[PDB]
């Protein structure tokens, strides 16, 4: 079954085959060859995860604690948060009676937390919610750990299916299982960025953490016409634990003896990205279809996240798109008939001389994210456009700083979508029977400087 | 009180013969007396190695490209 | 505190590992000064033609900026409404074709001045985008170009009880050209003031872009304007925009006046060659590339109606319960094995075509493809590395030639005689095309750009 | 409407001391200007592998001799073709049976798969290794063709039932590939020098399972399973098989190898050492120490439980058996927890890592130290090191000089409950189940090579 | 000649090696023993039925025959080649000869009815031989220097 | 090549009994070659040069 032709002789056609091309491409006696990898020595080290110790406040839901950067240690590369949700058993003596389910809301992390603050000694170094965690998590999410995460963070067809009441077909119960949230900060951005621990005494390094109320963490949806009220104690069994059990991880990690002594007394400068948050802006689509909001930035800009919120019920969150969700067959939340995103052209402007003209809004959707990201949404908004070659590269790229720059400001053109959601007037599960409300959100990423010295941290930039 | 596997006949069939260097085909090749075995045991199993195989075959392409519009036309065509 | 008892063993396997003066350390990132630019997307001029369905027209790229380093086309899609006067009558649907986009695109070329620097058409664009295509963004590349369940999805006439219409929604395709592989690779524009970079696109016409198929015998037939609503427009409405970057005034007055060279990747493609697999079993093409080949994509599509596209399986799609497109149980690769010849001499056995499937895609590319066919053979360690890698030069080459051994499915399929909704319900017809993807140099010089070697 | 290309002059004029510090300079590298160095001459092309002894059976193992007289070797596979299956009427299940090929048809019937230097075995992995890395270390995009390759196509593991019911299909005799992960094949950098090893006959041993256990025969209704018979399928079940080994072999310049000929060569090399398995009774305690004992510088470690009930399913990490359900195909029970609750690291009595929980293996691990996070339940990895698909080192602590350290795992009520038996029709449980522990470990090696063969130093 | 891979049965393929410690090889062939056959009165056919060896005994049952140099395919023959090589290419004289070596001798390719008919006969079970054709054996003056060849394989 | 009258009716069947051609008859179109070739011997080793 062999074949006379076939054989490792037929690679010396190959190999005879050279020319002027081959030879200005390949050879040369300092030209690098495959085949053979150069090996490096690298430092001596080792890590493990300890158990960061609670300062200020207890845990519990709509309120804030603080937790102490555990010393004893070299470096500290990362953090986590992990907690506990309770039980959820709905009963018959709920107002909505048999016509009412509850679930859980969507993106229950990224959810019950904001304000969450990194601190040395009284000053902030950065501070994220949910509208940033959100756009990170859509646009630089590496592919594979995708899974991993929607079911580390809830969304794991569990928590949020809606379960109707007790005396009805279904009585499944929400579970209550434990669940994880790594927090973006500069150090966890990459290895090379770490605190020094060893040469930062004296200097207590605290993470804050505010919750938010159980009450704006279930959905309690009208099975029905598809309408949103408050949750209220009495309307399940057991209660409302306000306290709850959340602790935070993190992993340190010890170098060697004559490394410490050397990088001890020195003085280090840092290259972190922070955030700034414009102001929300509540749009009423009824009265005008165009919105002018004005951004005032300090530092070097890399992106700017922009997308228009459906905040209609406070109940329900991370609903970028113009339709509220509704309760569909088979005890699952169903997409509504339509639904697109508010937003239908945006522009930027610096005071006059308009730099983006009126583009389409699939242009931030898809082209910016194709280009400059390292992932695509999969979700409906989240429009980006970066100034920067890679968004999710922690060395500085192209760029430029507000401070410098005049007032800017960014204009967004509605949709008749929009407009027409905007009043009731729909259907039953609809989800837009009543009248709707949007908010707009801006969110801005910088670069900085940090300097390590003498014991103490500080901007030198300023 | 100290051991290695690699080898201990040195440079009998040397490692560099594929290269172009003196030969030593007066020793493998022939028994050095009668009923001696023939020595090919481990050495069997690389064929058409040594450079002397991609030299030939780099000569007979040279310029093959260019030099096959002609070929037959001073044989056949009158 | 627990850590030191694993700090303290260290024994030669780990001095020889880590340890040492010179050895680097983690946790410290060095940290190098980069380049100050900005950049911005830009229109294009228009210089000839208008765009049309069916005819060719062209745009001059914008200079006068620092370095042009993208380029996309945007699309209207018209309105598609089918009326009950169609000759199909009742069992009648109107679709658009699979991968809208990628289609109605053909010799799509990147010219200098009046010399043509490179081209490609939808057989390689498809091999490309299933080639190496990294996740993440495969939700958003094969949303932006159609494949969206509404324009493919079929649709029956108004009066029926599918009274959907086709959306008229836009559309963008990213061009993959030289420069736009890689951010190092972009047009020296303040380098270049004589040439006259301009780009051709030919649009295909609306007949073969829209897929009119039989709810009960599934067959297809050529559209016409008057079975649809409203009829059908010639003009259509579409855009080119890329991304310019301007650079420092020292930086680019440094680098004015001087002589640089560039490797790009060009596409090369066979023509094509008509399969009767109802005569012979083996199919042989020849091979006439010039430059370094780094890869070859050969496959086999079905031809049988211009209306569907980008099919490369022995059996068309057919209608499926539900309004939608489905293909049928007889539905695998036409290709059974293949070979490739040097000069009489077999580089590469009657190896089995799983092989081109999924072993070579496993180790020499970033993807695999998810759909039937697409077979590849790289010369290169990673075909999607811009960097030279593993290539021969067919210039010093005499004739090359690739042998295919079909299959008794594909032999099965030429031949009608299938029930309703089967796919070969026709006699089916089969083209062979070859792709190769080289290597070339570009040298920049005396503000004027050509090829060295040639 | 727009200001267009001028609009860039003003967002350059923006430059301040932060700027400076960032961006500018008199020897920052700018893009747009890609710096081009030569790289060397070479070509590859695939080859067979030639055969030594007999001919590939089920349930033997079979040997075959690298081949040799190429320059470098790093690219390895096996190709074997499935056989074709027809279930029967004649069968002890009669109408109440079906017939599906294992979980994960590759991985299994390939166990001990080692590659030897001469004589001396120089590598070697098997089902669990093979899971484990694959699940932990799967770069997206090559998903589908990977469970298209190894198996589980929704063809293969689909049960048909008899030839009398409605589902009369027959599982297709489609040929099937598997890569072989070796420490030349980790990296196009480690490749062996087969031009500079004379003195060497490497060889690669494949033991192939039996036939019996690689086909599940499941019981429609009470899901329990038997082992298959030859008078359960039609023709009968054929221990011979026709399977290949397929290699990719390179050449590169004279000048090149008479350079490097006759030298001494260090490289460093990775391979797997697994602990024996501990079979696990949770009726009695749920509570279970195993020692560790491994040699060289380990850098990580995967340890699961492996339910062990019935030899026909393979890979099943779960605490309940897979049964069958609607539509012809396999359905996952509902009540399938992993039985690992808790688990913890222990250093002669000094506890380096605290009863964590499991979902902390489970994915926040995976999230920080690997490139992927498995899509089953199961899988729980420790790594030493920040990277585990690097094979440049990173941390890691030997074993060598480390004393005696203990694993200690905590079950879970429901696999407490899914050890006894009381499961009702299609529950997975219905008759006791075992489990077994299983603990993998990866580590490094040096490998040495000089005057034409190979050996280990550090040892 | 040593086998080296595989068994020799029906239907498989085996791997000989060319002997080595030698100095030149000029020739090959290859032995077989046929099995004994004899009808059954319990056949398919009945008492309608005969068995019977396929004309050419040898010739068959030897294909893709293959002479392998270490890597590569030196040259492989079938059914097709051996018989239209043989019937073009006859010493006369031999021809009786050969055909006995490789079958056709009226007691292997006359059929043979039942156990319960006239004809009871069962086929021999005698030894047969088919020379190898290769470039070596061709002639005389070419053969296979295996002393001047220690890398390969044969 | 071209067939034969006796060939397209044994390939249809009809034939009495012991014909030899009772069942419809297939048939094989097999065409061989043979040829020429140069090998070489150096180095303690041998290949085919031209290839």
């Amino acid at each position: 079954t062999c074949t006379t032709g076939a054989g490792v002789t037929s690679g010396f056609i190959d190999l005879a085959t050279y020319d002027n091309l081959d030879r200005a491409l390949y050879g040369g006696k300092d030209a690098t060859t495959y085949f053979i990898k150069e090996h490096y020595p690298v430092g001596w080290f080792t890590k493990l995860p300890t158990m960061a110790t609670r300062v200020s406040g207890n845990p519990a839901f709509g309120q804030e604690f603080s937790v102490g950067v555990p010393r004893s240690g070299d470096y500290v590369l990362n953090a986590w948060l992990t907690l506990k949700t309770p039980e959820i058993k709905l009963l018959e003596t709920n107002r909505l009676g048999a016509n009412g389910t509850v679930r859980w809301t969507k993106n229950l992390m990224h959810n019950a937390v904001e304000h969450a603050s990194l601190t040395f000694n009284d000053i902030c170094a950065q501070q994220f919610n949910t509208a940033y965690l959100d756009a990170w998590t859509q646009f630089n999410m590496c592919e594979g750990k995708r899974i991993g995460y929607d079911n580390m963070i809830g969304n794991t067809s569990d928590m949020t299916n809606p379960t109707p009441a007790q005396g009805q077909d279904g009585a499944r119960t929400l579970p209550s299982k434990n669940l994880v949230l790594p927090l973006p900060f500069f150090f966890s951005r990459d290895c090379g960025l770490a605190l020094p621990t060893v040469v930062l005494p004296y200097n207590e390094i605290r993470i804050n953490i505010k919750l938010r109320s159980l009450q704006e963490l279930l959905v309690f949806q009208n099975k029905d016409t598809g309408n949103v009220i408050p949750i209220s104690a009495t309307d399940i069994a057991g209660g409302l634990a306000d306290t709850v059990e959340a602790y935070v991880y993190m992993t340190v990690g010890l170098v060697s003896n004559v490394e410490r002594c050397a990088m001890a007394g020195t003085v280090r400068d840092m290259v972190v990205e922070q955030m700034q948050a414009a102001p929300t802006h509540i749009v009423n689509p009824q009265n005008t279809n165009n919105v002018h909001v004005d951004m005032r930035f300090s530092h070097a800009v890399k992106a700017l996240f922009f997308m228009v919120q459906n905040v209609t019920y406070k109940s329900v969150g991370s609903n970028y798109t113009c339709v509220t969700p509704v309760n569909g067959p088979g005890n699952t939340v169903m997409e509504p008939a339509m639904s697109v995103d508010p937003i239908k052209s945006a522009s930027l402007t610096y005071e006059n001389t308009t730099r983006l003209a009126n583009m389409g809004v699939e242009y931030y959707s898809l082209v910016q994210p194709w280009y400059f990201s390292a992932s695509i949404p999969v979700y409906t908004g989240y429009h980006m456009y970066s100034y920067a070659l890679n968004v999710g590269s922690v060395h500085p790229s192209g760029s430029t700083n507000y401070g410098r720059l005049t007032n800017a400001s960014i204009t967004v053109t509605m949709s008749p979508e929009s407009v027409v959601a905007a009043a009731g007037g729909g259907n039953n599960n609809s989800g837009y029977n009543e009248p709707q409300r949007f908010a707009l959100v801006v969110i801005a990423v910088n670069h900085n400087v940090i300097r390590i010295m003498n014991g103490s941290m500080g901007f030198p930039i300023l | 009180h100290v051991r290695d596997s690699h080898h201990v006949i040195y440079k009998r069939p040397p490692v560099n013969e594929y290269c172009a260097e003196t030969r030593e085909d007066n020793s493998l090749y022939v028994p050095e007396y009668c009923g001696q075995n023939w020595k090919n045991g481990v050495l069997s199993g690389m064929g058409t190695h040594h450079d002397a195989y991609r030299n030939l075959a780099v000569n007979m392409m040279t310029l093959r490209r260019e030099s096959a519009v002609s070929a037959g036309w001073a044989h056949s065509y009158l």
